[PDB]
RNA sequence: AGAAGACGGUCGAACUUGACUAUCUAGAGGAAGUAAAAGUCGUAACAAGGUUUCCGUAGGUGAACCUGCGGAAGGAUCAUUA
RNA sequence: GGUGACCACGGGUGACGGGGAAUCAGGGUUCGAUUCCGGAGAGGGAGCCUGAGAAACGGCUACCACAUCCAAGGAAGGCAGCAGGCGCGCAAAUUACCCACUCCCGACCCGGGGAGGUAGUGACGAAAAAUAACAAUACAGGACUCUUUCGAGGCCCUGUAAUUGGAAUGAGUCCACUUUAAAUCCUUCCGCGAGGAUCCAUUGGAGGGCAAGUCUGGUGCCAGCAGCCGCGGUAAUUCCAGCUCCAAUAGCGUAUAUUAAAGUUGCUGCAGUUAAAAAGCUCGUAGUUGGAUCUUGGGAGCGGGCGUCCCCGCCGCCUCUCGGCGGGGCCCGAAGCAUUUACUUUGAAAAAAUUAGAGUGUUCAAAGCAGGCCCGAGCCGCCUGGAUACCGCAGCUAGGAAUAAUGGAAUAGGACCGCGGUUCUAUUUUGUUGGUUUUCGGAACUGAGGCCAUGAUUAAGAGGGACGGCCGGGGGCAUUCGUAUUGCGCCGCUAGAGGUGAAAUUCUUGGACCGGCGCAAGACGGACCAGAGCGAAAGCAUUUGCCAAGAAUGUUUUCAUUAAUCAAGAACGAAAGUCGGAGGUUCGAAGACGAUCAGAUACCGUCGUAGUUCCGACCAUAAACGAUGCCGACUGGCGAUGCGGCGGCGUUAUUCCCAUGACCCGCCGGGCAGCUUCCGGGAAACCAAAGUCUUUGGGUUCCGGGGGGAGUAUGGUUGCAAAGCUGAAACUUAAAGGAAUUGACG
């Protein structure tokens, strides 16, 4: 069933941007969704998303742009110990020149660059690039 | 698909464990059989006594007689055919003469022709065929 | 796609944004709790009350009119049933399957619909044991079931 | 003080007979496989393989085999012309 | 009583445990008997003395197991100390010299140490590194310059030769010295010590993988070659030889264990339409996995780029009931404690060697750890090192609270001198000690009040549960009918008919076949019947009744995380098959004959047993097949149809309309299906899904790792038995196979 609500959503926003779809809604919604999408907003990977408030769960509607090649999700949230952060961002991103492993540490949800500035580890969620 | 979860380190380990008794190359190595079966008791070469000289008929596409030796190994008393490599060297080896027999390179496969012959002769009465068939060291007497 | 059947259907109820009462309604939190009250008294299930109250009567949803949901209104006054309405509907059903199985020992079909039903019972039961509405002891028994309805 | 000694008890190698399990092997004679690869008797299969083929089960048969029943198409018909 | 599939218990090991090793894009994989740490045993056990300290083996006591001398009464035996030998063995050193170094025991500066060092053996292995260089010729060439080219000047070159030529050196040998303990070895050097014919480089190759000759001899499917592919049958690029070349090269070969290679064990990270492969189906305990939802925006400042936009310290809470740095504060000392963790970050602790890696003319390097210097040595001495990082998990400490669980108030409770009643008992206090009773301080208990905006998040395009009107060859149990079929009864007429690539056994004037009318028994439910229906899969169709059960839709019905998949364990499971029983309609293994055929113990015929038919037990398998696990998400079209709903525009009917109902036209959910396409997949065939996969991981179940041997043997278990389930190896084997292509033969 709905186990992981990212994988759910991120499939459907990778899986639109292939078709070139202009915008998409994501059915279940969550806090973690919002908080990881707002990360994608900063590096440009999407445009402004506007969350509907069906009284229950939430829907979102994501303005897409052309720019997202793929976003995916590492499904079990392994615990990343900062020394490993490299070994991951080697084998999970296309280059050292862009690509963003979104993860979730002590000091909020954020990309790997921002966990490195603050010097924290934590749990991998996914990656967009 | 695969089990993929996070407290699934065992279902995984124990999965990748048994699905090696379906590997062939480990069930030689880790089972028992091999050490029990190969006259060469896990041992690179072995010494044995030449009990007679036997020509073997090669596998159809290539007709020829191969010129091997029935050996009996010391350590086991297990018998053997070993193809005496290189031309006219069977001529050297006489009966009842102590030979150091090594493998063929296929470790169990019989090589090419020589149907069902894993072993090749190397030494003969502490000499080495390579020295004899070159004519460097003569036959001892 | 359902617990125990292939049919992967969806047909469900669906409420609006709005929750605030819809102004037809007179009654008030009291006169609804006066009426739930008299229906449960007469002998109806917490579902069945919610029913009578909407078709004939007026309340979209009790929950919105009063503070709490029907069961709590019965339970906090002590008109609530012995076991959950939701469960003895399964038990009553089981005992009905039992009966004709006991006359017709050929019905292979009835011998899921029993096994399934039994299993949808046990399954239910063992949260009602962790949510602690049932005491940690009660158990099905075929024999004692027919009585329990 | 005090040796040799003797009654008792305790750990207990050892020896004798059972039990188990492990491992390893002796064996009259019997039946497979493989080799392997050129003998005889057919010709089962692949072409509509001359009998669409195959599964399971059964029964039969010098041998492939054959025949029932239920299947399968991996067919030799994606159709049969209200 | 304790342990157990979070896999105990049982068995095995080519198992003394760590520290590391070689491998290695990241992750592992195997090895670690190996000098450092930890353990054990001295043929095996047991017991012993003695000892602080031992159950001590360079003690002894037996026994067992071994074995020596003998005067035959007796006696002495323990190398898994060092040397050595034997046996085993594919597989491993000298009866060497010594306390000089490091250390230890002693009563001890003084002896001893096979601990240890030093030699010898020593392609276990690692480092460095000769096996020649150079001038001039003779030439053999080729970039400037010169020449139309041929030629030449020549700064450039390089090939072979003459060695023309001397120069240089080491390998050796050996005066001498150092070394050391005495040597040896090394480092130092006198003296001798290079023209190849020497001071002499070999091992495999020379078709390809794979760098290197269809050079030349010989053999001629032999010998032989060839890890695989292969060559060899009279010119072999393949054998044996010759010459030439290539690779590495002082090393180099084959023996096999093992790692990459292996995206062929796949955590990262394989696969399951057909290639090896998804249980027949379903339930289901462990396990794994599980929606959303709860402090924030914002404030105050310092600092980058009147305000706006990045960048920092702040607004862990509570306590102060607790310390104190006659009444104090001030806040640290204590604890509510981080709900209870999981997580993350910082410490501390992590034996050295190894490792990573600071520093360093070991002549470099493996190494070594020193060295450097100051110094003309008058300095009678200075200066610096012996860096650091990692060190899993668990354990310890401290920050953070991103996510994951987990917790707290609901048949009432937190606090609020809120108040009392009951009891308790501590101790200050009555100039001291006892008694009684108090006040008070702290428990415990408990009457009765005040306040607390006093407590339930929502209902999942999750689930569970109620109700509604349909729906459906879903299941059972009754009941009813239909034909044909054979059987018989009767009657009519008459001689052939059935069967067939043709015929006969067969049935028949004892009148068969045919015709008619009657009964019979059992079968099976024709057309209607469909990419139509239902169930789980086996699955499921004459009428009617009854009996439960179910999907779907409908639903501002209720419950509220209850769920998915699931080892283990259950329910059902064509046919065939088996025990019971009932029945014998046809068909029909087996079985009998006729033909056909070279034969047919086959097909094609004619009989007909078990069984197909029923009721009762078992069995538990299919090509049980969509050769597609189940749940969950997403991505395009377009047509149709089953059900339910909804809406509309029709009308036939049907009535005055209606309600309907029957058609039409839409929409909506979930069903069975179709086509179409450069989504995107896909080896290919193909596939709305086999799509979302090097852009690798939504959850989870099963399961394959070349083919056979083999679904065999053996073991276990179930079964009355067929058999079912679990399920090896030796051996052999190079492809077997799959998808598509041309062929070519049906
Ligand atoms: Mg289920
Ligand atoms: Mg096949
Ligand atoms: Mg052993
Ligand atoms: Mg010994
Ligand atoms: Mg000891
Ligand atoms: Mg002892
Ligand atoms: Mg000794
Ligand atoms: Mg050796
Ligand atoms: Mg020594
Ligand atoms: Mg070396
Ligand atoms: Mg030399
Ligand atoms: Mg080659
Ligand atoms: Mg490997
Ligand atoms: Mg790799
Ligand atoms: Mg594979
Ligand atoms: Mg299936
Ligand atoms: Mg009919
Ligand atoms: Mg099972
Ligand atoms: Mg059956
Ligand atoms: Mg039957
Ligand atoms: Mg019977
Ligand atoms: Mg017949
Ligand atoms: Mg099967
Ligand atoms: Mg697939
Ligand atoms: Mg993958
Ligand atoms: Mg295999």
């Amino acid at each position: 069933v709905r186990m992981n609500v990212l994988a759910d959503a991120l499939k459907s926003i990778n899986n639109a941007e292939k078709r070139g779809k202009r915008q998409v809604l994501i059915r279940p919604c969550s806090k973690v969704i919002v908080r990881f999408l707002t990360v994608m907003m900063k590096h440009g990977y999407i445009g402004e998303f506007e969350i509907i408030d069906d009284h229950r769960a939430g829907k979102i509607v994501v303005n897409l742009t052309g720019r997202l090649n793929k976003c995916g999700v590492i499904s079990p949230r392994f615990d990343v110990q900062l020394k490993d952060l490299e070994k991951w961002q080697n084998n999970l991103l296309p280059s050292r020149q862009f690509g963003f492993i979104v993860l979730t540490t002590s000091a909020g949800i954020m990309d790997h660059e921002e966990a490195r500035r603050k010097h924290t580890g934590g749990k991998i969620l996914g990656f967009f690039f | 698909g695969k089990c993929r979860g996070l407290r699934t380190a065992r279902k995984l380990r124990s999965h990748r464990r048994d699905h090696k008794w379906h590997d062939k190359q480990y069930k030689k190595a880790h089972l028992g059989t091999a050490l029990k079966a190969n006259p060469f008791g896990g041992a690179s070469h072995a010494k044995g006594i030449v009990l007679e000289k036997v020509g073997v008929e090669a596998k159809q596409p290539n007709s020829a007689i191969r010129k091997c030796v029935r050996v009996q190994l010391i350590k086991n008393g297990k018998k053997i055919t070993a193809f005496v490599p290189n031309d006219g060297c069977l001529n050297f080896i006489e009966e009842n003469d102590e030979v150091l027999v090594a493998g063929f390179g296929r470790k169990g496969h019989a090589v090419g022709d020589i149907p069902g012959v894993r072993f090749k002769v190397v030494k003969v009465a502490n000499v080495s065929l390579l020295a004899l068939y070159k004519g460097k060291k003569e036959r001892p007497r | 796609g359902r617990m125990h059947a292939p049919g992967k259907g969806l047909s469900q109820s669906a409420l609006p944004y709005r929750r605030s009462v819809p102004t037809w309604l007179k009654l008030t939190s009291d006169d609804v709790k006066e009426q739930i009250y008299k229906l449960a008294k007469k002998g109806l299930t917490p579902s069945q009350i919610g029913v009578i109250l909407r078709d004939s009567h007026g309340v979209a949803q009790v929950r919105f009119v009063t503070g709490n949901k029907i069961l709590r209104i019965l339970k906090s006054k002590g008109l609530a049933p012995d076991l959950p309405e939701d469960l003895y509907h399964l038990i009553k059903k089981a005992v009905a399957v039992r009966k004709h199985l006991e006359r017709n020992r050929k019905d292979k079909d009835a011998k899921f619909r029993l096994i399934l039903i039994e299993s949808r019972i046990h399954r239910l039961a063992r949260y009602y044991k962790t949510k602690r509405v049932l005491p940690p002891n009660w158990k099905y028994e075929s024999s004692t079931a027919s009585a329990l309805v």
